[PDB]
Protein backbone atom coordinates (compact mmCIF):
# COMPACT_ATOMS: atom_id res chain seq x y z
CA UNK A 1 0.00 0.00 0.00
CA UNK A 2 2.91 2.28 0.55
CA UNK A 3 3.08 2.50 -3.67
CA UNK A 4 -0.48 4.87 -3.68
CA UNK A 5 0.95 6.30 -0.85
CA UNK A 6 3.81 7.41 -2.94
CA UNK A 7 2.43 7.97 -5.62
CA UNK A 8 -0.26 10.51 -4.32
CA UNK A 9 2.77 12.18 -3.00
CA UNK A 10 4.76 12.22 -5.87
CA UNK A 11 1.61 13.95 -7.44
CA UNK A 12 0.18 16.22 -4.74
CA UNK A 13 3.65 17.22 -3.40
CA UNK A 14 4.51 18.35 -6.76
CA UNK A 15 1.33 20.77 -7.27
CA UNK A 16 1.71 22.03 -3.69
CA UNK A 17 5.30 23.45 -4.70
CA UNK A 18 4.34 24.66 -8.29
CA UNK A 19 1.72 26.12 -6.34
CA UNK A 20 4.39 28.07 -3.90
CA UNK A 21 6.92 28.50 -6.49
CA UNK A 22 4.41 30.72 -8.95
CA UNK A 23 3.15 32.82 -5.53
CA UNK A 24 -0.10 31.11 -5.90
CA UNK A 25 -2.35 33.00 -3.52
CA UNK A 26 -4.12 30.05 -1.91
CA UNK A 27 -0.23 29.15 0.00
CA UNK A 28 1.50 32.64 0.33
CA UNK A 29 -1.03 35.39 0.03
CA UNK A 30 -1.97 35.76 3.78
CA UNK A 31 -0.14 37.06 6.40
CA UNK A 32 0.51 34.06 8.62
CA UNK A 33 1.39 31.87 5.19
CA UNK A 34 5.11 31.65 4.39
CA UNK A 35 6.44 34.57 3.15
CA UNK A 36 9.28 33.31 0.56
CA UNK A 37 7.74 31.11 -1.92
CA UNK A 38 10.45 29.24 -3.07
CA UNK A 39 12.13 28.56 -0.51
CA UNK A 40 9.31 26.78 0.76
CA UNK A 41 8.99 24.94 -2.81
CA UNK A 42 13.00 24.04 -2.59
CA UNK A 43 11.98 21.38 0.55
CA UNK A 44 8.20 20.31 -0.82
CA UNK A 45 10.32 18.99 -4.52
CA UNK A 46 12.35 17.30 -2.07
CA UNK A 47 9.87 15.60 -0.69
CA UNK A 48 8.13 14.76 -3.35
CA UNK A 49 11.75 13.42 -4.74
CA UNK A 50 11.74 11.27 -1.75
CA UNK A 51 8.44 9.92 -2.63
CA UNK A 52 9.22 9.30 -5.81
CA UNK A 53 12.31 6.99 -4.76
CA UNK A 54 9.74 5.35 -2.74
CA UNK A 55 7.48 5.03 -5.50
CA UNK A 56 9.95 3.51 -7.97
CA UNK A 57 11.14 1.30 -5.10
CA UNK A 58 7.59 0.08 -4.08
CA UNK A 59 7.12 -0.44 -8.21
CA UNK A 60 9.66 -3.53 -8.31
CA UNK A 61 7.74 -5.03 -5.13
CA UNK B 1 -31.37 36.46 -13.70
CA UNK B 2 -31.70 36.10 -17.72
CA UNK B 3 -28.10 34.45 -17.80
CA UNK B 4 -29.61 31.85 -15.55
CA UNK B 5 -32.72 31.26 -17.78
CA UNK B 6 -30.28 31.49 -20.73
CA UNK B 7 -28.99 28.58 -19.08
CA UNK B 8 -32.18 27.14 -18.36
CA UNK B 9 -32.54 26.81 -22.41
CA UNK B 10 -29.89 25.40 -23.66
CA UNK B 11 -30.22 22.99 -20.79
CA UNK B 12 -34.07 22.03 -21.77
CA UNK B 13 -33.66 21.71 -25.29
CA UNK B 14 -30.47 19.31 -24.53
CA UNK B 15 -32.51 17.15 -22.29
CA UNK B 16 -35.65 17.20 -24.89
CA UNK B 17 -33.35 16.83 -27.55
CA UNK B 18 -31.94 13.78 -25.52
CA UNK B 19 -35.45 12.36 -25.16
CA UNK B 20 -36.01 11.71 -28.78
CA UNK B 21 -32.25 10.70 -29.57
CA UNK B 22 -31.85 7.80 -26.43
CA UNK B 23 -31.28 4.46 -27.53
CA UNK B 24 -33.52 1.81 -27.76
CA UNK B 25 -31.88 -0.61 -26.11
CA UNK B 26 -32.17 0.36 -22.57
CA UNK B 27 -34.62 3.89 -23.14
CA UNK B 28 -35.65 4.20 -19.54
CA UNK B 29 -32.23 4.05 -18.23
CA UNK B 30 -30.98 6.75 -20.76
CA UNK B 31 -32.98 8.79 -20.70
CA UNK B 32 -33.38 8.97 -17.02
CA UNK B 33 -29.78 8.94 -16.29
CA UNK B 34 -29.28 11.80 -18.34
CA UNK B 35 -31.91 13.58 -17.85
CA UNK B 36 -32.30 13.66 -13.94
CA UNK B 37 -28.77 14.55 -13.97
CA UNK B 38 -28.40 17.76 -16.33
CA UNK B 39 -31.65 18.89 -14.06
CA UNK B 40 -29.61 18.33 -10.79
CA UNK B 41 -26.24 19.78 -12.29
CA UNK B 42 -27.80 22.78 -13.34
CA UNK B 43 -30.06 23.07 -10.19
CA UNK B 44 -26.79 23.18 -8.44
CA UNK B 45 -25.32 25.91 -10.93
CA UNK B 46 -27.93 28.14 -10.23
CA UNK B 47 -28.49 27.89 -6.68
CA UNK B 48 -24.44 28.41 -6.61
CA UNK B 49 -25.15 31.18 -8.81
CA UNK B 50 -27.94 33.00 -7.65
CA UNK B 51 -26.49 33.02 -4.34
CA UNK B 52 -23.45 35.88 -5.42
CA UNK B 53 -25.58 37.21 -8.25
CA UNK B 54 -26.77 40.25 -5.52
CA UNK B 55 -24.88 39.34 -2.28
CA UNK B 56 -26.09 41.08 1.20
CA UNK B 57 -22.83 39.61 2.90
CA UNK B 58 -19.19 41.27 1.88
CA UNK B 59 -16.18 38.95 2.19
CA UNK B 60 -13.99 40.72 4.97
CA UNK B 61 -10.50 39.19 6.00
CA UNK B 62 -7.88 40.76 8.05
CA UNK B 63 -4.54 38.45 7.29
CA UNK B 64 -3.57 39.63 3.60
CA UNK C 1 -39.63 -4.99 -23.01
CA UNK C 2 -37.67 -3.41 -20.49
CA UNK C 3 -39.13 -3.28 -16.78
CA UNK C 4 -36.61 -1.49 -14.82
CA UNK C 5 -39.70 1.53 -14.50
CA UNK C 6 -42.36 -0.72 -13.80
CA UNK C 7 -42.26 -4.48 -13.30
CA UNK C 8 -42.61 -7.41 -15.87
CA UNK C 9 -45.92 -8.89 -16.92
CA UNK C 10 -46.83 -11.60 -15.03
CA UNK C 11 -49.33 -14.60 -15.77
CA UNK C 12 -50.21 -17.30 -13.85
CA UNK C 13 -50.01 -20.58 -16.17
CA UNK C 14 -51.03 -23.58 -15.32
CA UNK C 15 -49.44 -26.76 -16.24
CA UNK C 16 -50.34 -30.33 -16.13
CA UNK C 17 -47.29 -32.58 -15.92
CA UNK C 18 -48.12 -36.91 -15.96
CA UNK C 19 -46.38 -39.03 -13.91
CA UNK C 20 -44.54 -40.73 -17.07
CA UNK C 21 -42.89 -37.70 -17.78
CA UNK C 22 -42.45 -36.15 -14.38
CA UNK C 23 -39.16 -35.94 -13.28
CA UNK C 24 -37.92 -34.81 -17.07
CA UNK C 25 -40.31 -31.66 -16.93
CA UNK C 26 -39.59 -31.07 -13.28
CA UNK C 27 -35.17 -30.55 -14.47
CA UNK C 28 -36.49 -29.11 -17.19
CA UNK C 29 -38.08 -26.03 -15.24
CA UNK C 30 -35.54 -25.86 -13.05
CA UNK C 31 -32.66 -25.48 -15.97
CA UNK C 32 -35.02 -22.80 -17.90
CA UNK C 33 -35.35 -20.10 -14.47
CA UNK C 34 -38.62 -18.53 -15.74
CA UNK C 35 -41.33 -20.38 -13.85
CA UNK C 36 -41.95 -19.31 -10.03
CA UNK C 37 -44.03 -22.46 -8.30
CA UNK C 38 -46.85 -21.58 -5.81
CA UNK C 39 -47.95 -24.05 -3.06
CA UNK C 40 -51.06 -24.91 -4.37
CA UNK C 41 -51.90 -27.37 -0.60
CA UNK C 42 -51.01 -25.15 2.11
CA UNK C 43 -54.09 -26.99 4.21
CA UNK C 44 -51.70 -30.20 4.06
CA UNK C 45 -49.37 -30.67 7.07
Amino acid sequence: CCTVLSAFGVVILSVIAHLFNTNHESFVGSINDPEDGPAVAHTVYLAALVYLVFFVFCGFQ
Amino acid sequence: FYTVVGVFIVVSAMSVLFWIMAPKNNQAVWRSTVILTLAMMFLMWAITFLCQLHPLVAPRRSDL
Amino acid sequence: EEAIFRSADMTYVQLYIPLEVIREVTFLLGKMSVFMVMDLNKDLT
